[PDB]
DNA sequence: TGCTAAGCGCACCTAATTTCCTGACGGCAATCCGC
């Protein structure tokens, strides 16, 4: 087995299979040039690929990605015992290259702006790297995420080794901070209370008025309960338009604003309120000042 | 000539659902109050009841099985739920991010102006709305519903609402006003006579009082826990943008066999619901067959097969050529 | 001609993209500035010459789609996969690939030079970021697309900077080692996705999406980026990702 | 058809809401109502676990303090109320799952045939003769000097029930109320009636300053007493009322030495009785590879357990 | 329709010690492979 299928196993740093294991062909790319060391990058040839990647094809010619996983590591191959095979006297380190000769559509392809015209560039991703992310990251304290993702059959599917001892890789975890992060409180401070009862049939409206004086009782109860405990800060409450007292009159005539009387958002707008034509109604302006010192003392 | 489909063909979404919240209120104050649903962790102690082989059955039918679990229920005091969800409606032509070929959009354009000129995109329209004012999109919380009541606003307008129990889930309506109303604007909007639409759809669903919610479930592979990971946004209950628009994909009767099985199906690619193991439309009405016999062989195909051509291209999917190495 | 800054304010982006080869978290950041070519590209066809070189990146709200374990993990989920195009696609169960995603509200900050930029140009805008996607996720609601002048009418929010001096500043190895001992110093920095280095050179394979645009094998670069509070941030001009080109380095940079 | 659906799942035909607990005056009960609160109690102990003889030397006369919690009465209150409520769903829309359409219509023929003969009306008169003799009162049925269930359906309140008067291990026929009761849930099960919503509320009398117990929770990893707490008050796990309301299966093989009825499980499982009642040829599995696999007309009440279990629910799936 | 302006709100010493913190049984079935 080692010696004779040593010839259709490939070498690379890349595989394109690692996105979707539905990509057609062989491919993949070596990527074996030079560390800058200082360029405020992380590319493949920047980190620390100690070990390769070998990819095949069929899983007959599987026996170079077992040899080599057997630790003593046969990866010594830069001790020598001998002769229990004699083409694979390091014949390891002179495999074909993955070349990439090809695209397809599962292949992640992209534009990107290059001086007034543009690049298709189809990203293949880098087993090598996630491989030395994976176990730099076990020993490490860092934030990480493990992605429980690819089934073994997957993983073998995929042709990769370092994705078959790592089918299920840990990687960093950048997240914005935590204080920015989505919750309840955050949510139910952003949505905006309505009055629970209607002004259209409010039983002593005066067609938008307030007519009998032992509603306010009612107007001020209402206006407590709902929205006792929440109150809100300036950048949560709601914007204060002129469209909505405007559209509150259009609902019965009353052009100019009546003399005598404010609208008044009957849950306040700093405990909790909505703009909204539901959350207003035309009292006069000595029981508004009744109804605004009353929820001053709560 | 035309002699394949194109080496990347790729289509977007048309109907672009978003992820639902729920709310539980009263039925007599719908209108008014909307109390946060919370997802509560349920730990429950079972029984081995699984079928297993008869040796270990012997060792194990009378153990204990502790199981992790999560359950949303309503309050003591609330007796409904609201879904609140909505959907961008965008252009057929316009959702095409994707083709090599020059003359495989050209004829696929004159398809599409075409199924504009003789049904432009109604009864499909139609179906979408018949499926959302059925309230299909309640997966089990429509079982055990007194009142079910639909509310659709497109742009601003809000619109005469459903009682969501007096359509059938298998006869598709095309007489309701507040349908037509709807779906003509959907039908516009995919045409491309008008550049986008903004629906927003709410539901209220008299369940009973401290009933059982049932979000949607999350697929979240833990090797340590192995529950029941209910759906949560923003802190509160829902359901996934998916599980809606597979709701509201269930239009397709115009399969092979429709007159046997009576029901309506989601619109896939070979026909492949997940409730029936079967794929419906295995060879001959599948959409790759069936475009490529309108696209390439060019043909006036049935009606019905257009309707299901033009729905997987509202769904929208990877539909290139069987790439070769 | 008229250089200005337009803001598109509390962008709600519901199921973006999160994986980035070793990053689950903030999308790239090419795909911020893809947003801000297709936008550019939608308002050149509808005649509105606006030519987009600068783009900021604030940030109000997340939630990667997932839940935190007890032992303070995160468990990030997937949709079930349907149909996906092969071998098999006829089976009613489909294979599980790596994948992430995430849900954000940002608002962007563009350099916008065109002819007029005006809240004619806004009205635009606004006619247009509703036809398009940020990562590959869907855009809920936005608040609204007004013009700013200077570092006053910008909202309360933690933009993201580029930090490279605190990555070439590093205890040493390798750069994977400079990177995991720079996130140990500082807690409050995270690793980004800033563009792409060939693996090839320039030409034409089969299988392309566009069968006429140069094409080039690309892996991804990845450095580092922090969180500046938006009334600590000095002189803006540096919370601008811009585009940058070079031989053989695909790259996104605050200048 | 030859074997099972390889996804078949059932759902719940009997779905009982969590209970909530609060305390009354027997006398005045129908006016007054107050929340019962669980409470943290530290109690410090003696090492009375058996010990192996090379620790207990060391280890008898050492102090053992232990966290728990508790729910205790008033000194004012005589009664527990529990209040919980059954959605009462039919049974043929309920198979959440079914990959063949064959083994649906097989079952869909068999559960008609089932309404043809008996209309889930034994099956419902078992149901409500669990809610009248208050067997969903696990550890709060003991020492009670009163206990009187109250069931009310859309807005009619049925007569009280003297829950005490009922055997646990006999089920009555010839009650007005349980038959009333009964025929609304068999025509609910049925497909007549759609839904059908149950609220159940119970008045304990056990007496002044007593012990309420509640449902307990589940712990996992390495603890202490976690009482349940459903909307700060004390109450109980749905899963605990409905395993007291399945509490009617006499139709098992060797019923006729042990006297009393069990919980309706697929394998026949008794946590009571520690032993399996049905673990060969009366399971589920083989009485549902035998009705509808290979046709075979069952007993009638092997025909009652099929339809209980088919109102339990589960994942009845085949490889 | 107003309800004040001004100064400032201690310096010391410390915050216990013993014995221990349960025993049980158990933690699902299905499906997620291209070639």
């Amino acid at each position: 087995g080692l010696f004779q299928s040593i010839d259709k196993n490939h070498l690379a740093t890349h595989v394109a299979k690692f996105t979707e294991t539905n990509s057609p062909g062989n491919i993949g790319a070596y990527d074996i040039l030079s560390s800058d060391m200082n360029c405020g990058y992380l590319d493949t040839a920047n980190a620390g690929w100690k070990e390769p990647d070998i990819v095949t094809n069929d899983a007959k010619y599987k026996r170079p990605q077992g040899f080599v996983a057997m630790e003593m590591t046969v990866m010594e191959h830069l001790s020598a015992e001998l002769r229990h095979y004699d083409e694979i006297r390091d014949g390891i380190l002179n495999m074909p290259s993955m070349q990439p000769y090809r695209t397809n559509q599962f292949i992640k392809q992209v534009f990107f702006p290059v001086g007034g015209s543009y690049h298709l560039l189809s990203i293949l991703p880098s087993t090598v790297l996630n491989y030395e992310v994976s176990d730099r990251l076990y020993r490490s304290k860092i934030p990480k995420i493990r992605l429980r993702l690819l089934s073994s059959n997957a993983a073998s599917t995929t042709g990769s080794r370092l994705v078959s001892k790592n089918k299920w890789p840990l990687v960093f975890q950048a997240l914005p901070p935590k204080f920015l992060e989505k919750n309840l409180a955050k949510a139910l401070d952003k949505e905006y209370l309505l009055p629970d009862i209607n002004i259209d049939e409010l039983e002593g409206v005066d067609n938008g008025c307030l007519i009998d004086e032992a509603l306010l009782p009612l107007i001020i109860d209402e206006g407590k309960r709902k929205g006792e405990g929440n109150y809100r800060p300036r950048h949560l409450r709601d914007e204060r338009k002129e469209e909505t007292v405007q559209a509150f009159l259009d609902k019965y005539g009353y052009c100019n604003i009546p003399v005598g009387y404010e609208v008044h958002h009957i849950v306040p707008l700093s405990q909790g309120g909505a703009d909204s034509i539901k959350n207003m109604i035309m009292l006069s302006i000595e029981h508004h000042e009744r109804v605004t010192e009353a929820h001053a003392s709560y | 000539t035309l002699k394949s489909r194109p080496e990347n063909l790729s289509f977007a979404r048309c109907l672009n659902t978003t992820e639902a919240k729920f709310w539980q209120t009263d039925f007599l104050k719908r209108h008014t109050f909307k109390l946060p649903l919370l997802i509560t962790d349920k730990a429950v102690l079972a029984s081995k009841g699984h079928e297993m082989p008869p040796d270990k059955l012997e060792k194990e039918i009378m153990d204990p099985n502790p199981q992790k679990s999560q359950s949303c229920t309503l309050s003591t005091e609330c007796d409904t739920l609201r879904i609140d969800f909505g959907i961008k409606v965008l252009p057929v032509k316009e959702s095409m991010y994707s083709c090599s070929d020059y003359n495989y959009r050209t004829a696929i354009y004159q398809k599409i102006d075409e199924y504009i000129a003789e049904d432009g995109f109604l009864t499909l329209a139609k179906r979408y709305v018949n499926n959302i004012a059925n309230a299909r999109f309640l997966w089990r919380n429509r079982k055990g519903a007194e009142i079910i009541e639909t509310i659709v606003t497109i742009e601003d307008k809000e619109y005469p609402s459903f009682n969501s129990k007096s359509f059938n889930l298998d006869t598709f309506v095309e007489d309701n006003a507040t349908i037509n109303e709807i779906a003509q604007q959907i039908a516009d909007t995919f045409a491309g006579k008008r550049e986008y639409l903004n629906i927003y759809v709410t539901c209220f669903v008299k369940i009973g009082c401290a009933m059982e919610v049932y979000p949607s479930q999350e697929m979240t592979f833990d090797d340590d826990d192995k529950g029941k990971k209910l759906f949560k946004f923003e802190g509160s209950a829902g359901m996934h943008s998916q599980k809606i628009n597979n709701a509201l994909r269930t239009i397709d009767t115009w399969y092979p066999d429709y007159t046997t099985y009576e029901f309506p199906i989601p619109v896939e690619n070979y026909g492949a619901a997940r409730s029936i193991g079967i794929p419906f439309r295995p060879d001959t009405k599948s959409f790759y067959k069936l475009i490529d016999r309108m696209i390439l062989k060019n043909e006036d195909l049935p009606i019905e097969d257009k309707h299901y051509v033009m729905a997987i291209l509202i769904r929208g999917g990877m539909f290139s050529k069987k790439q070769e190495k | 001609m008229m250089k200005g800054y337009i803001l598109l304010e509390k962008v709600n982006i519901e199921n973006a993209n999160a994986f980035n080869n070793i990053i689950v978290g903030i999308p790239a950041i090419t795909s911020f500035l893809g947003f801000a070519r297709a936008l550019e590209r939608k308002l050149n066809a509808k005649e509105i010459a606006i030519r987009i070189n600068g783009v900021g990146l604030e940030f109000h709200e997340y939630e990667l789609k997932g839940y935190k374990n007890k032992r303070g993990q995160y468990v990030t989920s997937c949709p079930l996969p349907g149909s996906i195009p092969g071998q098999n696609e006829k089976k009613l169960d489909a294979h599980i690939m790596n994948q992430a995603y995430i849900d954000l509200n940002m608002s962007f900050l563009l350099e916008v030079e065109g002819p007029h930029v005006d809240m004619s140009t806004c009205k635009s805008i606004k006619s247009t970021m509703e036809t398009l996607r940020i990562a590959g996720g869907i855009i809920r609601n936005y608040k609204k697309i007004r013009l700013i002048d200077t570092l006053a009418d910008i909202p309360y929010g933690y933009f993201l900077t580029l930090r490279q001096d605190n990555l070439n500043d590093a205890a040493g190895d390798d750069m994977l080692d400079k990177m995991i001992h720079a996130l140990q110093q500082e807690d409050t920095l995270v690793p980004i996705a800033v563009g792409f280095k060939a693996l090839s050179e320039v030409g034409h394979v089969e299988g392309q999406r566009d069968p006429e645009k140069d094409h080039c094998f690309v892996e991804s670069i990845f450095s580092l980026g922090g969180f500046e509070c938006s009334k600590i941030l000095e002189d803006i001009n540096s919370c601008l990702w811009r585009y940058k080109t070079e031989e053989g380095l695909y790259l996104c940079t605050i200048i």
